[PDB]
RNA sequence: AGCGA
């Protein structure tokens, strides 16, 4: 309202004032109730979808792993912590060990990675650590143990009982209802991006995101834009057929100026694009790694902290299932 | 060092409250002093009252009186405000008549020996030409306060008008204190209390019970070999 | 809201259960001919309620024979310290 | 959700569930195989030390 | 209360026959378009799932015979304001261009200065200058329904506990007492004589006869007329309605004059509560979120009390084997319990019943059933008889006892209208008198709710200086988080009315005080003050006003300029470092007793079809382990936990027994069965055709 | 306590009927089990003191709808109160999302054996402390109690009775050769709680510097003795703490809490976690009262 | 270790007590089936002497049988087998 | 209605736990917080008062020829427990020549004053230095901060010191709620008395007792033939 | 059907 209110409570408000007022709070109100409702009914599905990850084996012995971002360098050259630590980092197993310089080991495979063990890795120098998680537990119904980490609770680590998907659930599903969307209008960011993120549903901004590296090949076509990507092997150019105006290219690091070297899957414009394109293009990892960071982005917006390994659990029940393309010649549609 | 033990001298204001004053203490202690003072006067001074009423007219306690302007409850809530000092622990019992149109004060009341109403001007009901209130007031002894005690419990009839009980005769109690603190260290606390009892008894009589009050449960610590 | 008034009330069973243990320990208080004679008469030990005529003859005896044993076996059972123990059972 | 046709195609195929998992044991009341339901855990075999059972 | 009972009236509803449920009230039509201005207020509306849905009408609004909504305005010609009142609808408020009531009008009906705060058709905000204007209010507080009306300095509120606390207005409670607010508004007085409640002298006259039932009133020419009371008569709420009569035998009476107060009224106006002593600092935590601290003063003097009226009834009815009977003669029971009853049953009148006790002795035939060996062998030694006719009387329920006011009694012996089959209808009204217990709900008139976390003795209680305790103990946290200061400065203003005040005007006038209106400059100890909401108290005012707070009975000014006090701590004894904000607040007893909600169930009644325990508190029940609780107890792992509460304590209908068995006699729990709706799913399923089976291995 | 918890007797002589019913009839005062019965329903007052018995060591779980995460429940020792209203520990109104403006809870009663184990050792208030989502802890103080902490450990320059190096006329006055006197010198109007003085201290771990300069390596605290410039406030509050804690000397934001009380969860048992919450929260309401945080 | 002394449902330690098993629940199955043991050697001591045995260590006035087995526990005065 | 009782734990040599229970509700905040002021402020004791020490003048800094400094020398000799008779300032001296540790046992008293712990730690001396050191000490009551001189250069050695006069060291309390059924809610008492090696906390609580008495006694001696509260 | 959190 561009008048706007000009008294503090103190002063006692006029009547315009207040009646003016009035709009906000119950407009609050009102969506406080529907998105408690909201929150509830997402809790309830995810909890189905995750009922059945619970620690069966103590350890699955793997190999594989994810490898977190743990205090990127700084350009004049320090360790600069990286503030999204506690969420990402912590409470971890290690699968490989931290080297560095072709130097000792610091800190050897299978540790629950604790403050004091990180400090000695940022003291030692290292940025980048490959730690287990429940993504690539290998084991066949159920994570481990020692991929689930340290259970958040007890501060040691999970038991063999624990049903930590519906923890996950209730973790992921409880911080709803303090969850008011974005102040932004077409931006979509709330409880409703959680809910297609997880459901899936093609964001409906989409954003166009690249197929192949090289330059771009740039237009202000007729009242929106035409943009194609140049191959580097090359092959066919990838044409992209209607950009409308009501959108905006992708600043990074500068905008986005023609000729300059995009990436396979770099986002063409500012916004979002499907899970499915993204996997299609960058594989399983590079989805899980979208999934979870998009989703910690909303609840870190709103000042909430959940470890990443609960979002970790609900990916990998969404990302079980393969599609058949051929039948080879056994019983499969 | 000082070797001088406190003494306790007393400035009457009114014929109901009255002021104490002690001195010397030593000095961090009339506060306190003043406080253990005050929860005994107004907590634990034994008094008396009425615990229940029967009306001849009435069967329970929410219905009417012809005659009179007020209800029974409200009669209620105006007799609990009456003051009445006993003398014997039995549970002892005053009427009270009247007949025709005229306001019902306190001094209505017959009492028998031992208990007396200290305030007769209190307004209790107002009458009519076809007034009529007869009425009877058990008066008990006791201490603090206790709720109505239950009919069923007693052995008593339907007509029985159980009524809350305060035993208590105080009506408020404060205090300050005057802390010289000289450099020279010859400090001392100057405790200056004050009493404001209900007409009921003499805040001398008060106070002298509260001391005596504050010698059985340290007489508890004290006695030990 | 269909209150099941005609139901379990799940304090009456252990009740009963209670009953009948004191009652078979009172009939074990007096007499074995005597306990016997009242299970059969009011049918204790099958559900089968005995009459004079069937328990003089299980007995071999004359029915008002065992109609005394009853009246004196009640009497004894009147007298409240064979019945201070069951006098709350009502 | 889509109940009726999810029991219909069910019975057609004669699908015997396992019941392995946890809502199917919380609907049949049957110990649920998460925390102290599972058999390392449910089947645990509890007795007294020999040296204090002599002591006793 | 008398408010709730006129609120529930001028209330507008958008759900209905015709009308769009809350499946399609989606969020678009509760908002508040600004046409609602003068026509419905946008505060009052129910917190629960109705928001916006239901509201209350205007002070000023009136009804369009073509069902809109007229608003009385104050037209303007020529910058001349006229006082012709025109109504208008929503269309003509468009049309034209509405002022501000609170405008400078220079006592000629001209306007000072030309740019004047207005509104625009489509909600707009203007500065249009002073010729354009046709029309301005005709008051504040216009916007605004009845209820809210009543709230001090509701313009510091926020609009959030402002809705709470016009919600929770209607909701106080008839205490017996109910003495009048210290600071109010004027709608305490109209909104009382215009709620019905309080009796009102129809035509001017004199008092001939008066009484606690009837009011003879002697008009000027001839007639008489007698105005009956409402004694102690039950609301729709289990609430008292007694009326009380306020005139002398001689005084004199004018027509429109109130006669007699009502429920929550006290000398015409509204009374909601009390008046208690507040102070505003956190004590010993028990105030903590929203927790409140009273004095035992209020549990001794009766200060907050409620009568509550409960309606028990019983029908002797026809039946198969024969006829219901309401006697003396029942089953086996002593003759200790018989003593209250009747002759004929039902209880004598004033006698005080526990949970459990006996009021309507009736009984009804059973026909015949062949006993158990036991219990035949147990009559057979005992000589009690068959007693044919089983027993079904009208025991009072669980956790409720009380006096006994009224006994109505109908029959078919009087041929009264009596549904068919029944012979004798009887209802018997039980009464308490329940005092003010913690977990109590109390609420100021700013949404400042909150439960009774204790009731300390009265000398563990901060007192002043003077030795008067403080009566209740606010929480400072809840204060500045939640926008109502309101609260605050009707604490101050309360103080101010206690003490009473004298603005020295020696030299003229202070400059505070300069549009003071007249005999404000002093007031007397206890003096009643109103502040309309939105003409009211400055802050500027309420400075001056604490300045100068004439002593009590000595020289001692308790509350300084600032609005503060030094406390003693009642429990320690050492003066607080620091001091404390003290004031006269009123404050409302809500019903949300907690005698009305404990409720607990070991073993009671059972579900029909499904062998569930009942629910509800008229039933014992017991409370729904739902959905998510049960996910709670999975994420903990507590499986037999899970499997005790969803096999043994609800549908294992030959486990319950068993546990109870194994409970009194000391052994051990048996195994959980099969729950019953798995086996009438079960049921179902092969009833429709479809071979469900379980296989070992 | 933080395991405790209220319980209305009027409602727990109703929950627990079997069990009060068995134990009056095992001391005979009742001749059997329906006599028994008829004694708890006209409530005979020994009853009372059966029931105290029976409610000994016996947990019950509190629930409180809406659900929303795996703390909504809770076991905890019931301990009986006069009233009508359950009195909850106020340390778990965050994990319940409870203000106390009316809302209301659910006691439920575990039964079996391994229901009563699985409340005790699994679902026991004392045993979950930390979040299941991040393991921040939610016994943490808040509100009332923060504010007390935060005014008892800030620190006022020129405030009565600071520590002042000046000499020549007089000495320092500043130092107190212990917390005792320091205490003394307090309750006298000599020390304000928030003044910078030097005490002397013999059962507190100083900070892992001062610990390196005067022992350097193996300084036991229950003997050796250390000077420190700090404020009578902080001492008071490091003596909650555990021994084996150092000395924290800083102003008590929320923070700085939950930081200190994430530190101890992960190096220390749950129970000693548990009762350094519980002193917290004590100290917390006392220094909140004096605190004279008002609203005028 | 130099904790205040516990008191009521919290005695012993539960910390203490996951030391000797693996894992909490094994600590609850554990101390469930010690109780029960406990219960039906108080049942069946009327009667003849049965393979049952305990209480081991000596209980208090009045103790529940699960108390009494988690301070066995605490004791060291069993062992298990897990499946 | 019911008699109260007192039983203690004791915990060390001195420090002790006293349990008072049951009282009225709430009688147990009517006595320990006037219990807990007695203590701490009305049993005698005695404490030094001043110090002058040799070869320090205005270097109060440090002493020569020792290794302490004069505040570490100040507040050690203020943790000094000792016992007088002699109501006027007595004056003892602590005098030590060559290097070693001097304990409290090296002061020589006069008649009458006495030292409870001579074997404590308060000085070291190094290279032939000699520690000559008078005290001043006296008897009273409670607690006294650091006497201002009122002499300007009486005794230009002389530096006043603080006095401990308590002989508890620190006394807390609280309140229970024990059996709240069958009483209707009473109240226990705990108290946490510590004290220095001079008395127990017994004798120093039931000395605590008799001052109390005295004191309430005072009031009593009004209207002797009063009735109260009576067990 | 109405209502509280
Ligand atoms: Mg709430
Ligand atoms: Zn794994």
């Amino acid at each position: 309202i561009p008048r706007p209110v000009k008294s503090s409570f103190r002063e006692g408000l006029t009547v315009l004032e207040y009646f003016i007022n009035t709009h906000g709070a119950r407009k609050g109100l009102a969506d406080t109730a529907l998105r408690t409702a909201d929150s509830g009914y997402l809790t309830r599905r995810l909890v189905d979808v995750s009922q059945d990850v619970i620690v069966r084996e103590h350890d699955c012995q793997t190999e594989r792993g994810i490898v977190v971002e743990l205090a990127e360098r700084a350009p004049d050259g320090t360790l600069i912590r990286d503030p999204y630590i506690e969420t990402s980092a912590y409470a971890r197993t290690l699968g490989t060990d931290a080297v560095d310089e072709a130097g000792n080991v610091i800190v050897e495979r299978g540790q629950d990675l604790g403050d004091p063990e990180i400090d000695a890795l940022l003291a030692a120098g290292i940025t980048q650590v490959k730690v287990r998680s429940v993504l690539t537990c290998a084991t066949s119904t159920g994570v481990c143990a020692t991929c689930y980490g340290r259970s958040m609770a007890t501060g040691k680590l999970v038991d063999i009982g624990e049903a930590v998907g519906i923890v996950a659930a209730q973790s992921i599903g409880e911080p709803g209802t303090q969850l008011t969307m974005r102040t932004f209008h077409d931006i979509t960011g709330g409880l409703p991006r959680v809910q297609e993120l997880f459901e899936a549903r093609v964001p409906r901004g989409k954003a166009p995101i690249a197929d192949v590296t090289g330059r771009v090949r740039l237009e202000d076509g007729e009242r929106f834009y035409k943009i194609t990507i140049v191959p580097d092997d090359g092959g066919e150019e990838v044409v992209y057929d209607k950009i409308s105006k009501r959108q905006r290219l992708r600043v990074f690091k500068r905008v986005l100026s023609d000729g300059d070297h995009v990436e396979v899957g770099q986002q063409l414009m500012e916004g979002s694009a499907d899970p499915h394109e993204v996997l299609r293009v960058q594989g399983p990892r590079e989805v899980q790694i979208h999934l979870v960071r998009e989703v910690q982005e909303v609840y870190r917006a709103q000042g909430v902290s959940i470890h990443d390994k609960h979002i970790e659990v609900i990916v990998r029940q969404m990302l079980r299932r393969v599609t058949i393309i051929d039948s080879g010649s056994t019983e499969f549609l | 060092l000082i070797s001088q033990r406190p003494t306790l001298s007393e400035d009457v204001l009114t014929d109901n409250r009255s002021q104490f004053v002690i001195e010397p203490l030593e000095p961090g202690f009339g506060y306190t002093l003043g406080n253990s003072l005050r929860r005994t006067l107004l907590s634990s001074i034994p008094g008396a009252a009425v615990t229940s009423i029967r009306i001849d007219g009435v069967l329970h306690e929410f219905t009417t009186v012809p005659g009179v302007k007020e209800d029974v409850t409200e009669i209620i809530l105006n007799l609990k405000s009456l003051v009445v000092s006993s003398e014997e622990d039995e549970p002892v019992t005053m009427y009270l008549r009247k007949q025709g149109p005229g306001e019902v004060t306190a001094g209505d009341i017959v009492p028998p020996a031992g208990v007396t109403v200290h305030n007769p001007g209190m307004h209790i009901a107002t009458l009519n030409d076809k007034g009529k209130l007869e009425v009877e007031l058990v008066v008990e002894r006791g201490r603090g306060y206790v709720p109505a005690v239950q009919n069923r419990a007693s052995g008593a009839e339907i007509g029985r008008i159980p009524v809350d009980s305060i035993y208590s005769p105080v009506l408020k109690v404060t205090y300050k204190v005057d802390a010289t603190r000289v450099e020279q260290r010859t400090d001392f606390d100057k405790l200056i209390l004050d009493v404001e009892t209900k007409n009921s008894i003499s805040p001398r009589d008060a106070l002298a019970s509260a001391g005596k009050t504050l010698v059985e449960l340290f007489g508890l610590a004290r006695e030990l070999n | 809201f269909i209150e099941d008034s005609e139901a379990v009330v799940a304090v009456d069973a252990v009740s009963f259960t209670l009953l009948q243990d004191q009652l078979q320990s009172v009939l074990d208080t007096l007499s074995e001919r005597e306990a016997g004679v009242v299970r059969l008469r009011f049918g204790l030990t099958d559900g089968q309620p005995r009459t004079l005529d069937e328990i003089g003859q299980v007995y071999g005896v004359t029915r008002e024979r065992i109609r005394q044993i009853e009246s004196k076996t009640m009497s004894k059972l009147r007298h409240p310290s064979r019945s201070q123990v069951l006098r709350d059972y009502l | 959700q889509e109940t009726t046709r999810v029991l219909t195609d069910a019975a057609i195929n004669c699908r015997s569930d396992k019941l392995n998992g946890l809502k199917e044991n919380v609907i049949i009341g049957k110990l649920i195989p998460a925390g102290t339901g599972i058999n390392r855990y449910r089947n645990i075999a509890v007795q007294p030390t020999e040296e204090a059972r002599a002591a006793a | 209360n008398p408010l709730s009972g006129l609120t529930h009236k001028r209330r507008l509803s958008a759900l209905g026959p015709g009308g769009l449920s809350r499946e399609r009230a989606g969020l678009e039509v509760r908002d508040v378009h600004p046409s609602h201005y003068g026509r419905m207020c946008p505060i009052e509306t129910p917190e629960g799932p109705n928001i916006g849905l239901i509201g209350s009408l205007s002070v000023y609004a009136r009804v369009n015979p073509f069902g809109f909504i007229e608003t009385p305005y104050r037209k303007v010609v020529d910058g001349v304001v006229s006082d012709e009142i025109v109504y208008l609808t929503a269309d003509e408020e468009d049309r034209h261009v509405v002022a501000q009531a609170n405008s400078p009008i220079d006592a000629d009906g001209r306007f000072v200065e030309p740019r004047v705060l207005v509104r625009r058709k489509a909600g707009e905000v203007e500065y249009v200058p002073s010729s354009e204007v046709d029309y301005m209010d005709v008051s504040p507080r216009q916007m605004v329904s009845v209820a809210t009306a009543m709230i001090p300095f509701l313009e510091h509120d926020d609009a959030n506990r402002a809705l709470m606390g016009a919600n929770m207005q209607r909701q106080a409670v008839p205490l017996v007492r109910s003495e009048a607010p210290l600071v109010g508004t004027g709608m305490e007085l109209r909104a009382a004589i215009d709620a019905g409640d309080v009796v009102v002298a129809e035509e001017s006259g004199v008092i001939e006869e008066v009484s606690a039932d009837y009011i003879t009133v002697m008009h000027d020419n001839g007639t008489r007329r007698t105005y009956r009371m409402r004694k102690f008569a039950r609301s729709n709420h289990g609430t008292c309605a007694n009326q009380c009569p306020i005139v002398d035998a001689g005084d004199r009476v004018e027509a429109g004059q109130v006669i007699a107060d009502g429920p929550c009224t006290d000398d015409g106006e509204m009374a909601l509560g009390k008046n208690l002593l507040v102070a505003i600092m956190p004590w010993e935590g028990h105030n903590y979120e929203d927790a409140i601290i009273l004095s035992n003063r209020l549990v001794e003097e009766d200060v907050l009390t409620s009568i509550h009226i409960e309606e028990h009834e019983i029908d002797a009815r026809d039946t198969k084997l024969g006829a219901e009977e309401i006697t003396r003669d029942i089953p086996n029971i002593s003759d200790e319990v018989l003593a209250d009853l009747d002759e004929r049953g039902i209880v004598r009148i004033g006698a005080e019943v526990r949970d459990g006790d006996i009021l309507v002795g009736k009984v009804t035939p059973k026909g015949e059933t062949e006993l158990t060996p036991e219990e035949r062998l147990l009559r057979a030694i005992f000589g009690e008889k068959a007693r044919e006719v089983r027993d079904t009387s009208l025991k009072v329920p669980h956790g409720e006892s009380g006096k006994v006011i009224g006994i109505r009694v109908f029959s078919r012996e009087d041929e009264d209208e009596l549904p068919a089959g029944v012979n004798e209808l009887v209802r018997v009204y039980v009464a308490q008198k329940r005092k003010i217990s913690d977990g109590d709900k109390l609420a100021g008139r700013h949404g400042n709710k909150g439960v009774i976390g204790k009731i300390l003795p009265v000398e563990d209680m901060p007192f002043l200086a003077d030795g008067t305790p403080v009566d209740i103990i606010l929480n400072t946290h809840g204060v500045p988080r939640r926008m109502n200061i309101g609260q605050i400065l009707e604490t101050h203003l309360g103080w101010c009315a206690h003490s009473g005040w004298k603005v020295d005007a020696a030299k003229g006038v202070p400059d505070w005080a300069a549009r003071l209106p007249d005999e404000l400059l002093e007031a007397q100890p206890n003096a009643i003050v109103s502040t309309p909401v939105f003409d009211g108290a400055q802050e500027a005012e309420l400075q001056g006003l604490l300045s100068c707070t004439l002593p009590n009975r000595d020289g001692d000014v308790l509350v300084d300029a600032d609005g503060k006090a030094m406390l003693f701590d009642g429990r320690s004894g050492e003066p607080f470092p620091y001091p404390v904000t003290v004031g006269y607040m009123y404050i409302m007893k809500l019903h949300h007793l907690v005698d009305d909600k404990i409720h607990a169930r070991s073993t009671g009644p059972y579900s029909m079809i499904t062998q569930q325990p009942l629910g509800g508190k008229a039933q014992f029940g017991g409370q729904r382990f739902g959905e998510m609780e049960c996910w709670a107890m999975q994420a903990y792992g507590a499986a037999y936990t899970l499997q005790e509460l969803l096999t043994i304590k609800s549908d294992d209908t030959v486990g319950r027994v068993k546990v109870y068995e194994a409970i009194v006699k000391g052994e051990n729990i048996p195994e959980p069965g099969i729950p019953e709706s798995f086996k009438v799913l079960l049921k179902e399923l092969q009833s429709l055709c479809l071979n469900v089976e379980v296989l070992s291995s | 306590k933080l395991h405790q918890c209220g319980l209305p007797k009027l409602m727990a002589l109703e929950l627990f009927k079997p069990f009060v019913m068995k134990r009056l009839v095992d001391l005979n005062h009742a001749q059997n089990i329906k006599s028994a019965k008829r004694m708890v329903e006209r409530q005979r007052p020994q009853v009372w003191d059966v029931l105290e018995e029976v409610i000994a060591e016996h947990p019950v779980l509190l629930n409180r709808a809406p659900t929303l995460h795996r703390l909504g429940i809770q076991a905890f020792e019931p301990m009986l109160v006069e009233g009508k209203a359950i009195q909850l520990h106020p340390l778990v109104c965050e994990a319940f999302n409870a203000d106390f403006d009316g809302d209301q809870m659910a006691v439920h009663l575990p039964l079996s054996a391994e229901a009563q184990a699985e409340a005790r050792i699994l679902m026991l208030s004392s045993n979950n402390i930390l979040s299941p989502a991040s393991g921040r802890p939610l016994a943490m103080p808040r509100l009332d109690m923060v504010t007390g902490l935060y005014y008892l450990t800030t620190e006022v320059p020129g405030d009565t009775g600071e520590y002042q190096p000046a000499s020549g006329d007089h000495p320092e006055t500043g130092v107190y050769s212990s917390p005792a006197e320091a205490i003394m010198a307090a309750d006298r109007g000599v020390l304000s709680v928030r003044a910078k003085i030097k005490v002397r201290l013999t059962q507190l771990r100083p900070p892992v510097e001062i610990e390196a300069e005067l022992f350097g390596h193996s300084g036991w605290q229950p003997g050796d003795a250390w000077m420190a410039e700090t404020t009578l406030g902080r001492v008071m509050f490091n003596e909650l703490l555990p021994l084996g804690y150092p000395f924290v000397n800083k102003q008590m934001h929320k923070k700085v809490q939950a930081a200190i009380i994430n530190d101890l969860a992960e190096r220390y048992p749950m129970i000693v976690v548990a009762q350094t919450v519980d002193k917290l929260k004590d100290a917390g309401f006392y220094w909140a009262t004096r605190s004279g945080v008002t609203v005028s | 270790g130099g904790y205040d002394t516990p008191l009521g449902i919290t005695n012993p330690p539960i910390d203490e007590l996951l030391d000797r098993v693996s894992s909490k629940y094994a600590l609850v199955i554990y101390a469930a089936k010690r109780a029960r043991q406990i219960n039906d050697y108080y049942n069946q001591l009327g009667e003849g002497i049965l393979e049952y045995v305990g209480p081991l260590v000596e209980p208090g006035l009045q103790e529940k049988p699960l108390s009494i087995a988690l301070r066995e526990i605490h004791a060291d005065l069993l062992e298990h087998t897990e499946g």
